[PDB]
């Protein structure tokens, strides 16, 4: 739902939404993205699950 | 004044801004999948512009390159293979 809406709002006001109570998986995260930019800094991407 | 013991000279063509992507410890779609150059690489990058030799009425698509990888390569081996990256569960062998 994150990755697929339809309406992402301008910086100006930033849509925020929360995450909890999850098993997060990013293979559906990698799944829905011609990636262009995963620059990750507080985590590694590889080692995230 | 220096002695080298070798010296590989790795050769491609590539496009503008791949260029500050080509670095040690970088990433993005070449970085990660079709060269990733090691965090202690002893050794340096050459770039210059070629518009005349790569480019041609009506167009040219000779080169290629790779953003479909299962995982990220490691620093300094070639990929080179023809396999239809997996999405989902269903192999679709043999066709696009
Ligand atoms: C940011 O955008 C998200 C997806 O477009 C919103 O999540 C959904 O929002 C709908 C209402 O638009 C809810 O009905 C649904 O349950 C889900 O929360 C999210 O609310 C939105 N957040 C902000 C602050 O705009
Ligand atoms: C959003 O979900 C619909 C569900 O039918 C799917 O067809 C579409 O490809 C999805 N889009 C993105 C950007 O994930």
């Amino acid at each position: 739902e994150v990755f697929n809406a339809t309406r992402f709002a301008s910086v100006y006001a930033w849509n925020r939404t929360r995450i909890s109570n999850c098993v997060a998986d990013y293979s559906v995260l990698y799944n829905f993205a011609p990636f262009f930019a995963f620059k990750c800094y507080g985590v590694s991407p590889t080692k995230l699950n | 004044d220096l002695c080298f013991t070798n010296v590989y000279a790795d050769s491609f063509v590539i496009k503008g801004n791949e260029v500050s992507q080509i670095a040690p410890g970088q990433t993005g779609n070449i970085a990660d999948y079709n060269y990733k150059l090691p965090d202690d690489f002893t050794g340096c990058v050459i770039a210059w512009n070629s518009n005349k030799l790569d480019s041609k009425h009506s167009g040219n698509y000779d080169y290629w390159y790779r953003l479909f990888r299962k995982s990220k390569l490691k620093p300094f081996e070639r990929d080179i293979s023809t396999e239809i990256y997996q999405a989902g569960n269903k192999p679709c062998k043999g066709v696009k």
